[PDB]
DNA sequence: TGAATTTCGCGACACAAGGCCTGGATGTATATATCTGACACGTGCCTGGAGACTAGGGAGTAATCCCCTTGGCGGTTAAAACGCGGGGGACAGCGCGTACGTGCGTTTAAGCGGTGCTAGAGCTGTCTACGACCAATTGAGCGGCCTCGGCACCGGATTCTCAGGCCTGGCTCGCGATAGGGTC
DNA sequence: GACCCTATCGCGAGCCAGGCCTGAGAATCCGGTGCCGAGGCCGCTCAATTGGTCGTAGACAGCTCTAGCACCGCTTAAACGCACGTACGCGCTGTCCCCCGCGTTTTAACCGCCAAGGGGATTACTCCCTAGTCTCCAGGCACGTGTCAGATATATACATCCAGGCCTTGTGTCGCGAAATTCA
C-alpha cells in the first residue's frame, strides 16, 4: 500500500539524469530500505535496552551504523548524518 | 513428483554455478538435498499460514520463511 | 598330463605355472629378497609360431614369496598388480606340442624358462 | 561430421547460463512437487503463483551456492569432477 | 516545510518516524533519530544506484535491471561484507571460473 | 616307459649330479664311470657331445667303458638325449 | 634398546588427553598482552576487567578449536594427514568469512 | 608503556595444543603464522564491537557483557559470563 | 546494594524433581541461566514478530504456540505443544 | 483476602509464571500480554530445563560422578539430535569436545 | 674386459652356433676347429668339459688344435666357462 | 634257459623343525588416606507478586463481493529420454627427499604470593530541556489513464574461434668400412 | 713392420611433432518492426505539520569504595633449540569406464481460452480481557556457617609382550621285494 518508489527515482535521478529504473528493480530497491531499516531499528533497541535507557537518540543510530556498516560505508553514513542533523538543528 | 525435476535441470543448475563435469551419483543426492531444503522451509510456510487462519499460502509467508532460515530474499514484498 | 615339464633358473624368479592352453603364465620370487623386473622381457615362443614378448614396466618388483600371474587377454582376468597381469595386447599365449616360456631381464639375458613338450 | 572435444560444449554452457538470468527449472514439475510436500503436512492448502515463483527462485539460488562449494571441494582435492562426497562435505561444512 | 527539506534529504523523515514509532522498537523516539537514519538509507541507496549506473553503461544499456543490481553488489568488497546473505530475484551470478579449470 | 629316475634327472640340469644320477647309472657302473675318470654327469655329457648325439657310439663306448648293457646303454642315451633337446 | 614409539602414537595420546580435558591451552599473560595491544589501537587507555579477558580467550579457543576441526575434515577430503594452509583458507572460504 | 608485537606471544606449543584438541593429528610448519593471522583478525572483529559498546555508554572499562554481546552479535552465543 | 535477578533456584527445584540425589556446580547453575535467558529471547523475539505481522498487538497463547512450533525441532515441538496445553488447561480450569 | 496461591501452583509449575510476565512485559515485545502466555512460555522453559538436566544427570552417573559440571552439560547436549539442532550456535565455556577420532586416523 | 662377441655368446644359451661364434675365435680358427671335427659352439663345449674345465689344459689345446693365442685362448676360455656357470 | 646284474619302489629307524603350555618384566586400571574450599542449608527482610474492581478498546463473530485459484481442453513444439563412440579424467601403485615428530638439555618468563592506590564504576540527589498527546490544517503523495520509445525479436553481414589435413624437420635403427690392439 | 680380429662412425629408411592454411559453427554488430510498461498527468484524501501543554528521562554534581593496574620476588613449567629418523605428500605413470556430444523419438509444458466458487478482504456490532490502580503479604535474595566431593597422591591387583620348555609332524634314509635283460 505504501512503499519507496518516489524517493528512490527522485535519488536515482539526482545521481543518474538520464537512467531509468525498471518496477522489478523498484520493488528491489524497497525491499533493500525495508530491511536496512528493520536491521538499524533493532540494533538500536537492543543498544538502548542494554544501558536500560527508554529513548532512541542520534547517538544509538550513530553506535548501530557503526556496528553494522563495514569499514567506509560506516565513516560515510556517520558523516552524513552528523551534516544531516547539523542542518536540520541549524534551521 | 521428485522426479519431476529432470536430469537436465540439475545440469544446468550445476553449469551455472561452474561445475565443468558432473558424476552420475550426483543426480539423486541433488534431488535429496532439495527435498530436505523443501521440507524445512513449507513446513514453516504451513505454520505461518495456520496461524492466520487463512487456506492459502501467501507470498509473504515462504518471504518470512527464508528470512527466518538466515536466506533473505528480495522482490517479492510486500 | 601328457606333456613334459622341464625348468631352468638362475635369478631369484623361476617359472613357476604354464597353462597349457596360453590363458596365463605363472611366475614365483623363489627367494627371501624382494625381485625387481623393471623392464623385463618375456618371450614366447609355441613351436613354429613366430615369437611373442611381454614388456614389464619400466619399475616392477616382485617381493619374496609372491606370486605375479600374466593373464592372456582371452582369459578374462582382471588386472591387479603386482599379483595379477592381464596382457590385453595378446588373446592367447599359443598352444601347441612345444611351448617354451623363457624369461629375460632388463639386458636382455635369460635368467627363466620353463618348456611344456607333448609326445 | 564436426565435433567438439569434451570440455568446450561444457564452457560455452557456463559462459551462456551465467549471461543469463532466466530460471533453469520448468515450472510445472516444481509446482507439482510443492503441491505434493505440502500435502504432508495440511490437505487443503492452496498457493498464489508468487509464492510458488519465490520458492523456486529460492531453491535456485540455495542450489547455485551449493554447487560452487561443491566445486572448490573438489578443486581443492586435486579433482575437477565433482562427487556426492563434495556436496556431503561442504554442507557439513557449512553447518547443515 | 518538510523536514526532509530542512535537512536537506530526500527520504521522508515524517515516513521513517512513524515506522519507528508503530514498530515498537522503544517505547519512545529522539527526534533527530529519523533524520539519522534516513540520512543513512539515503546514503546507502545512492551508493548502490551510482555502482549500479556504473555497472549500466558497461554493457550500453541504459535501464537498471536486478542483473546490473546484482554485479554492482556482488563487484564491491564492502557492499557484498554487508549483504552476504542475500538472495535478489533474477540477478544471475558474477562470471568466475577457476585458474585451474582454464586449459593449459 | 621313462624310468622315474631318468624322469627327475630331465625334469632339472645336471648341475654337479653325480654320475650315478644318470638312468641306469648305478653303484657299480658309477664307482667304475667314476675310476676312469668320469666322475660327474656332465663328464659323461662333454664325452657325449664330442660323440656327436650319437645312439651307437656313446653306447658301444658306455660298454666298453663301464660293462654296461643294451638296456643301461639306451636309458643313459634317452636321458642324455632328452637333457639335450630340453635344455642345451 | 631406548623405548621409542611409532610417530603417532603420542599424538594419539595427546588427542585422548586434550579432548578429555577442559582447561585452557593459551597461558593468560600473553593473550591479555596481545588483547591489550590490538585494543589500543582503536581507543588508547582502555581498562579491562578479568572476566572479559577470559571471556575473549574462552570465545577464541572455542573458534580455533571449530576452525581446525573444519581443516582436519578438508585436508581428510584430500586423502591427507597433514593439515596445510590452503586447508584453512576453503575451510574460512566454504564457512564464508572469507 | 607501549604494547608492540604481543602476537608472538602466541607460542607455537600452544597452536599445537589447541590443534591436538580439535582431532588434528599432524601439523605443517607454515600453519603457525596463518593461525596468527586469523586469530588476529577474528580479535579484531570482535574487540572493535566490544570497544564500540563500550564507547556507547561513556566507560574506560570492557565489561565482560561487552564482550558477550559482541560475539552474541556475531552468530557465537557465549554461555558462562552472562552473569 | 542492587538485587540481581537469577533462574538459581528454579533450575535447583527442577533438577531435585528429575534427580532427587543430584547436585550442580555453581558455573553449571550460570550455564543454565544464561541459557534459560536465551531461549526465553529467542520465543518472545519470535512471537512479538509473529504478531506484528497479522497487525496484531496482543502476544496470546496462540502466538507463544506457533513461536514453540517453529523454533523447537521435532520430538521437542510436540512435547512443549503438549505440556503447554496441558498447563494451560489447568490454569483456566481453576 | 483468601489465601494466595502462586499461578506456578495453579498450573502445577516450578518455573515462575509472574516473573516470566513481568519480564514480558518489561521486555518491550508487545504493547498486551495475554494471560495464558506466560504460563505457556513457563511450561515451555520447565520442560526444556527438565530436558537437559536428565541428560546432564544421566551422563553424570555414567562416568561415576554425582555432580553436574559443564563438561557433563557439554556432553549431554551433544550427545543429542534436537538439543544439538537447536543449540547449534552456542559455545559452552570450560565445555571442551565431543571426544570422537575420524575413522580413516585409526591404524588400518 | 670381455668382448661385445663375449657378451652375446654369454647372454643366451650357445644352441646350435658355429664354433666361429665364440668370442676370440676369428674366421681361420673357426675353419680349422670345423676341419679338425670341431664343428659347432656344442661341440668346443663338449671338449671343454672333458677337461674338466681346466684353463691350462683347454687353452693349450685349443693352441695345439686351431693355433690359437694367449688372447683367444683365454676368451674362449673365459667365455665357455661364463657359459657354463650360467647354464649348466 | 638259468644265474648274475641291475633298477625301481616300499617300510622301520632317526632326525630337525614347527606349534602349543607356562612364567616373569612390563604398564594400566583399582582402592584408600587427606584436606579443603566450595556447595548446601538456615534465617532476616522488603520489594515484587498477588487480589479486587473498573473502563475501554482490541478482537471475535456474522454477512457480502469479487477475484483469482482451481479444473480442464486443444497444439505446438522445446525440452526430455535413450543409445552409441569415445577420449578424457579418476584412481591405484611406486619412489623419494624433504620436512615434521620425538627426545633431551637450556632458559626465561609465566604463575603464584603479597601490596597500594587511585581512576573510575556504581549509587544517590536536583531539575530542566525534551518528547508524548491532542485539535486543525492542507498539500504531498497514492490511485487511475495515456502514450510512445527502449527494448525484445528477427534477419543479415563480419570477424572470431576451434579443429583438422599436408609438409618439413628431427630423431632413431641397422649394415658396412677404416682404424686400433694384439700377435708374430 | 705385416697380418688377423674387433669396434665406432656414415648414411639410408621409417616414425613422431609442430607449423600453415582452410572450413564449419558461433558470437557479434547493425538495422527494421512492433509492443506494453515506465514515465508523466490529474483527481483525491488522510497523515505530516504546527502549536501548545505537561510529565518526566536523564544529565550534571558529588560521594564512596573496589578492583585494575602497577610493582616486586621466588619457583619451576613450559617454551626453546638442536639433531636425527622416518613417513608422507608430491609427481609420474598406466588402466579403465563413463559422462559428453550428437542424433532420433517422445511427451507434456505452456499458452490461450473458458467457468465456477472458496475464501480473502472488508464492514458492523458487541463484549470481555486486560492495563491500571490500590492494598496486602511472603518468596526469594543477601549473609553466614558447616561439612564432604573431589582433587591429590600412594600403594596394589590385572592385562600384555616375550622368552623357555615340552609335544607333534613331515622328511631322508637303507635293506630288501619285484621285475627286466644279457651272457654262461
Amino acid at each position: 500500500k505504501e512503499s519507496y518508489s518516489i524517493y528512490v527515482y527522485k535519488v536515482l535521478k539526482q545521481v543518474h539524469p538520464d537512467t531509468g529504473i525498471s518496477s522489478k528493480a523498484m520493488g528491489i530497491m524497497n525491499s533493500f530500505v525495508n530491511d536496512i531499516f528493520e536491521r538499524i531499528a533493532g540494533e538500536a533497541s537492543r543498544l538502548a535496552h542494554y544501558n536500560k535507557r527508554s529513548t532512541i537518540t542520534s547517538r544509538e543510530i550513530q553506535t548501530a551504523v557503526r556496528l553494522l556498516l563495514p569499514g567506509e560505508l560506516a565513516k560515510h553514513a556517520v558523516s552524513e548524518g552528523t551534516k544531516a542533523v547539523t542542518k536540520y538543528t541549524s534551521a | 513428483n521428485i522426479q519431476g525435476i529432470t536430469k537436465p535441470a540439475i545440469r544446468r543448475l550445476a553449469r551455472r554455478g561452474g561445475v565443468k563435469r558432473i558424476s552420475g551419483l550426483i543426480y539423486e543426492e541433488t534431488r535429496g538435498v532439495l527435498k530436505v531444503f523443501l521440507e524445512n522451509v513449507i513446513r514453516d510456510a504451513v505454520t505461518y499460514t495456520e496461524h492466520a487462519k487463512r487456506k492459502t499460502v501467501t507470498a509473504m509467508d515462504v518471504v518470512y520463511a527464508l528470512k527466518r532460515q538466515g536466506r533473505t530474499l528480495y522482490g517479492f514484498g510486500g | 598330463s601328457s606333456f613334459s615339464q622341464h625348468a631352468r633358473t638362475s635369478g631369484r624368479v623361476a617359472v613357476e605355472e604354464v597353462d597349457e592352453e596360453g590363458k596365463f603364465v605363472r611366475l614365483r620370487n623363489k627367494s627371501n629378497e624382494d625381485q625387481s623386473m623393471g623392464n623385463w622381457q618375456i618371450k614366447r615362443q609355441n613351436g613354429d609360431d613366430p615369437l611373442l614378448t611381454y614388456r614389464f614396466p619400466p619399475k616392477f618388483t616382485l617381493k619374496a614369496g609372491q606370486v605375479v600371474t600374466i593373464w592372456a587377454a582371452g582369459a578374462g582376468a582382471t588386472h591387479s598388480p603386482p599379483t595379477d597381469l592381464v596382457w590385453k595386447a595378446q588373446n592367447t599365449w599359443g598352444c601347441g606340442n612345444s611351448l617354451r616360456t623363457a624369461l629375460i631381464n632388463s639386458t636382455g639375458e635369460e635368467v627363466a624358462m620353463r618348456k611344456l613338450v607333448r609326445s | 561430421p564436426h565435433r567438439y572435444r569434451p570440455g568446450t560444449v561444457a564452457l560455452r554452457e557456463i559462459r551462456r547460463y551465467q549471461k543469463s538470468t532466466e530460471l533453469l527449472i520448468r515450472k510445472l514439475p516444481f509446482q507439482r512437487l510443492v503441491r505434493e510436500i505440502a500435502q504432508d503436512f495440511k490437505t487443503d492448502l492452496r498457493f498464489q503463483s508468487s509464492a510458488v515463483m519465490a520458492l523456486q527462485e529460492a531453491c535456485e539460488a540455495y542450489l547455485v551456492g551449493l554447487f560452487e562449494d561443491t566445486n572448490l571441494c573438489a578443486i581443492h582435492a586435486k579433482r575437477v569432477t565433482i562427487m556426492p562426497k563434495d556436496i556431503q562435505l561442504a554442507r557439513r561444512i557449512r553447518g547443515e | 516545510k518538510t523536514r526532509s527539506s530542512r535537512a536537506g534529504l530526500q527520504f521522508p523523515v515524517g515516513r521513517v518516524h512513524r515506522l519507528l514509532r508503530k514498530g515498537n522498537y522503544s517505547e519512545r523516539v529522539g527526534a533527530g533519530a529519523p533524520v539519522y537514519l534516513a540520512a543513512v538509507l539515503e546514503y546507502l541507496t545512492a551508493e548502490i544506484l551510482e555502482l549500479a549506473g556504473n555497472a549500466a553503461r558497461d554493457n550500453k544499456k541504459t535501464r537498471i535491471i536486478p542483473r546490473h543490481l546484482q554485479l554492482a553488489i556482488r563487484n564491491d568488497e564492502e557492499l557484498n561484507k554487508l549483504l552476504g546473505r542475500v538472495t535478489i530475484a533474477q540477478g544471475g551470478v558474477l562470471p568466475n571460473i577457476q585458474a585451474v579449470l582454464l586449459p593449459k | 616307459t621313462t624310468s622315474q629316475k631318468h624322469r627327475d634327472f630331465v625334469a632339472e640340469p645336471m648341475g654337479e649330479k653325480p654320475v650315478g644320477s644318470l638312468a641306469g647309472i648305478g653303484e657299480v657302473l658309477g664307482k667304475k664311470l667314476e675310476e676312469r675318470g668320469f666322475d660327474k654327469a656332465y663328464v659323461v655329457l662333454g664325452q657325449f657331445l664330442v660323440l656327436k648325439k650319437d645312439e651307437d657310439l656313446f653306447r658301444e663306448w658306455l660298454k666298453d667303458t663301464c660293462g654296461a648293457n643294451a638296456k643301461q646303454s639306451r636309458d643313459c642315451f634317452g636321458c642324455l638325449r632328452e637333457w639335450c633337446d630340453a635344455f642345451l
